[PDB]
C-alpha cells in the first residue's frame, strides 16, 4: 500500500526549534516529488516546501524563504523538515504530499494524517 | 442480481411495477432476472458504448482524419458519448482531440496507438488506467486541456514525464491560494512550451521556477491585471514571451535580463510608452519584437540601436510618424505597421533590400518612394484602405514579388509594366475588377492560360 | 397466449377448485331437475 | 397487464440479455439499435406504470 | 373500426414512436 505518516507534532513556544519528519510506504523517495503544505483553522492549505525529484533541489514559498531546511534521507525512506524559531503566526497543521509516484493508479496524490504544531 | 451480477445500480421498483414483478417471480425468477438488465444504468452505458463502437466504424474515423496546423493527422471527437474502440486502431493518428465527451475513460487500448503525440481534453474529465497511463507517461508530447473548475482537470497531468507542451485555458485562480492546483508543475522536467490562460493576477511562483527550462511561454489574461515584480529574472533560456491581453500597461522591467529571447509579443496590454528599447539592447538575438494591438504615440529613436530586428510588429497602433533611425535595421523581413495613422514613409526604407513582407493597411499613404521599389527581395506587400492616386511603373522591375493587395485604394491606373514578372498569378495579384480592365488583355489571356497549374 | 405467467400456483389451484365446484353444481342441478320428488 | 407482458417477453427474448448474462466477437448494428429501442421502451413503460 | 384498430396497433409498437417520445 501507499501512504504517508508524519510525526513531531508538539506545542512549542517561540524560541526553540522543532524537527518534523515523514514516512513513505510503497515507493522510493528519491524517484518522487515530495511536498509540504500547511493548514490553519479557517484558512486554506498553503504550500511551504518542495523537494524536486531527480536532482534533489529545494523549493520554498515566498512566505517561508530562507528559514526552513528540507532534506531527503533514503536510509529511513523519509523527508526531514527543520524550521528556525518558527513564529506564533506560523502555527498551523502541516501536510505531506507526494503526487504521481512511479506507480500510476487512481490515487495520484497521497497525503499524510497531519500534525498540529502550536507556537505562542 | 445486485449480489450476483455485480451491478448495484439497479434502483428499487415502486408500486404497480413491483407487484407484477413479484407475480412473475412467483412464476419463476428467470424472467425477473432477464428483465432487470434493462433497469440498470451500467447496462445502458455498456449498450451505448457498444452502439458507438459499431456505428463509428474504423473506416468512418479514418475518412474523418484531418491534418492540424502542424500538418499531422488529427482526429476531432466533439460531443460524442465516448471514444469508440475503433478509434484506438488508428495507429497512424498523431493528435487526438476530445471535446465535450462525458465521463470519458481512456482504455489501455491507447497503447495500440504509437504515433499519438498530443492529447486535447476540451471540457472532458478523463480517468486513465495504469497500462494506458504508463504509455502516456512515455509517449505523449503535448497536452491541451480546457476547463471551468480546478477539480474537473485530470489529476494525472503531472504524471506525464515526457510532456513537452502544456496548454491550460481555464481558471486556475482558486480560493485564497497561490495556485495550489498546479503546485505539482515542478514535476515536469521535459516541459518546453507553457500556454496558461486563466486571467492571472500574480504570476505563480511555480511557473516562475519552472520557466528556467522553458522555451515558449504564452499567457493570456483577457485584459486582467498581471504583475511581474522580478519574476522572469530566474529564466535564462526563454525565447518566446507572448503576453497577449495581460494588462501590463507597460513593458516589464524584468524582461531586459532575458537576453536569450527571440520572440516577444505583448498584444492588448494597453501600453503607453516603449522607450525601453534603450534597455532592450541587452537582447542581441531578439528578432521578433511584437507589440501590436497596443497604443503607442510614436516610435522611439532607440529602434535603430538594435540592428537584428527581422519581425517588427506595431500594427493597430496610433503612431503619427516613423523615425528614420528605425530603417537602420538591415535584416527586416516581416515588418508590418498596419492600422496606423501614418502619412508617408521616409525614403530610407529603400535601403532595406532584405524586406519580404510588408503591411501598410489603413494608412493615409499618399505615395511611396521610388527608392523603396529599388529592392528586389520583396515577397508580399499588403496595402489596404490607403489614399493612393497612382502606382509607379517601376514596380514592374520587381521579380521576386509574389503577391500584392490594392483593395480599398482610390486607384484608377495600373502600369502595363506590372504584367512583366516571372512569378505572377491571379491569386498573388488581386485588385478591383474595374481596375483590372485598365491593362491590355493579351497578357491577361496568357496569364489565365498558365493559371491552371 | 402468454397469460399463464401472471397466474401463480394459488390462482391455478383456485381455478381447478372452481372447475370441480362447477362440476358438482352441474351434477346436483341435473339431479334436482330430473329427480326432485 | 398486456403492456407488462409484452415488455417482459421483449426483454426475455433479447439477445443482448443473453450477452449481458454471459459477460461474467462482433454485434450486428440492427441488434444494437433494437436493444437501444427496447431500453427506451422499458424506460417509457416504467415511467407510465 | 378495424382500420382504426390496425392503425393504432401499428402506431403503438412502431419502432419510430419510441424515438419520437424519447426526443419529447
Amino acid at each position: 500500500q501507499v501512504q504517508l505518516v508524519e510525526s513531531g507534532g508538539g506545542l512549542v513556544q517561540a524560541g526553540g526549534s522543532l524537527r518534523l519528519s515523514c514516512a513513505a510506504s510503497g515507493f522510493p523517495v528519491m524517484n518522487a516529488g515530495m511536498y509540504w503544505y500547511r493548514q490553519a483553522p479557517g484558512k486554506e492549505r498553503e504550500w511551504v516546501a518542495a523537494i524536486e525529484s531527480e536532482g534533489t533541489s529545494t523549493y520554498y514559498a515566498d512566505s517561508v524563504k530562507g528559514r526552513f531546511t528540507i532534506s531527503r534521507d533514503n536510509a529511513k525512506n523519509t523527508v526531514y523538515l527543520q524550521m528556525n524559531s518558527l513564529k506564533p503566526e506560523d502555527t498551523a497543521v502541516y501536510y505531506c504530499n507526494v503526487k504521481d509516484v512511479g506507480d500510476n493508479h487512481f490515487p495520484y496524490d497521497y497525503w499524510g494524517q497531519g500534525t498540529q504544531v502550536t507556537v505562542s | 442480481i445486485r449480489e450476483e451480477s455485480s451491478y448495484s445500480d439497479i434502483p428499487d421498483v415502486k408500486n404497480d411495477f413491483a407487484f407484477m414483478l413479484h407475480l412473475i417471480d412467483q412464476y419463476d425468477p428467470l424472467y425477473s432476472k432477464r428483465f432487470a438488465v434493462f433497469l440498470s444504468e451500467v447496462s445502458e452505458n455498456k449498450l451505448r458504448q457498444l452502439n458507438l463502437n459499431n456505428e463509428w466504424t474504423l473506416d468512418k474515423l479514418r475518412q474523418r482524419l484531418t491534418k492540424n496546423a502542424q500538418d499531422k493527422l488529427e482526429l476531432h471527437l466533439f460531443m460524442l458519448s465516448g471514444i469508440p474502440d475503433t478509434v484506438f486502431d488508428l495507429v497512424e493518428l498523431e493528435v487526438l482531440k476530445l471535446e465535450l465527451i462525458p465521463d470519458v475513460t481512456i482504455p489501455p487500448s491507447i497503447a495500440q496507438l504509437t504515433g499519438l503525440k498530443e492529447l486535447w481534453l476540451y471540457h472532458t474529465a478523463a480517468k486513465i488506467e495504469a497500462p494506458a497511463l504508463a504509455f502516456l507517461r512515455e509517449n505523449l508530447r503535448a497536452l491541451h486541456i480546457k476547463f471551468t473548475d480546478i477539480k474537473e482537470i485530470p489529476l494525472w497531468i503531472y504524471s506525464l514525464k515526457t510532456l513537452e507542451e502544456l496548454h491550460l485555458t481555464g481558471n486556475l485562480s482558486a480560493e485564497n491560494n497561490r495556485y495550489i492546483v498546479i503546485d505539482g508543475l515542478r514535476e515536469l522536467k521535459r516541459l518546453k512550451v507553457l500556454r496558461l490562460k486563466s486571467n492571472l493576477s500574480k504570476l505563480p511562483q511555480v511557473v516562475t521556477d519552472v520557466g528556467v527550462h522553458l522555451q515558449k511561454l504564452s499567457i493570456n489574461n483577457e485584459g486582467t491585471k498581471l504583475i511581474v515584480l522580478n519574476s522572469l529574472k530566474k529564466m535564462v533560456n526563454l525565447t518566446e514571451l507572448e503576453l497577449i491581453r495581460c494588462d501590463l500597461e507597460r513593458i516589464p522591467h524584468s524582461i531586459f535580463s532575458l537576453h536569450n529571447l527571440q520572440e516577444i509579443d505583448l498584444k492588448d496590454n494597453n501600453l503607453k510608452t516603449i522607450e525601453e528599447i534603450i534597455s532592450f539592447q541587452h537582447l542581441h538575438r531578439l528578432t521578433c519584437l511584437k507589440l501590436w494591438y497596443n497604443h503607442i504615440a510614436y516610435i522611439p529613436i532607440q529602434i535603430g540601436n538594435l540592428t537584428n530586428l527581422e519581425r517588427l510588429y506595431l500594427n493597430r497602433n496610433k503612431i503619427e510618424k516613423i523615425p528614420t533611425q528605425l530603417f537602420y535595421c538591415r535584416k527586416l523581413r516581416y515588418l508590418d505597421l498596419s492600422h496606423n495613422n501614418l502619412t508617408f514613409l521616409p525614403a530610407d526604407i529603400g535601403l532595406l533590400q532584405n524586406l519580404q513582407n510588408l503591411a501598410v493597411t489603413a494608412n493615409r499613404i499618399e505615395a511611396l518612394p521610388p527608392e523603396l521599389f529599388q529592392c528586389r527581395k520583396l515577397r508580399a506587400l499588403h496595402l489596404g484602405n490607403n489614399v493612393l492616386q497612382s502606382l509607379p511603373s517601376r514596380v514592374g522591375e520587381l521579380t521576386n514579388l509574389t503577391q500584392i493587395e490594392l483593395r480599398g485604394n482610390r486607384l484608377e491606373c495600373l502600369p502595363v509594366e506590372l504584367g512583366e514578372c516571372p512569378l505572377l498569378k491571379r491569386s498573388g495579384l488581386v485588385v478591383e475588377e474595374d481596375l483590372f480592365s485598365t491593362l491590355p488583355p493579351e497578357v491577361k489571356e496568357r496569364l489565365w492560360r498558365a493559371d491552371k497549374e | 397466449p402468454a397469460y399463464r405467467i401472471l397466474k401463480p400456483w394459488w390462482d391455478v389451484f383456485t381455478d381447478y377448485i372452481s372447475i370441480v365446484m362447477l362440476m358438482i353444481a352441474v351434477f346436483g342441478g341435473t339431479l334436482q331437475v330430473t329427480q326432485d320428488k | 397487464l398486456e403492456h407488462f407482458v409484452s415488455i417482459l417477453l421483449k426483454c426475455f427474448d433479447s439477445p443482448w440479455t443473453t450477452r449481458a448474462l454471459s459477460e461474467t466477437g462482433v454485434l450486428d448494428k440492427k441488434e444494437g439499435e433494437q436493444a437501444k429501442a427496447l431500453f427506451e421502451k422499458v424506460k417509457k413503460f416504467r415511467t407510465h406504470v
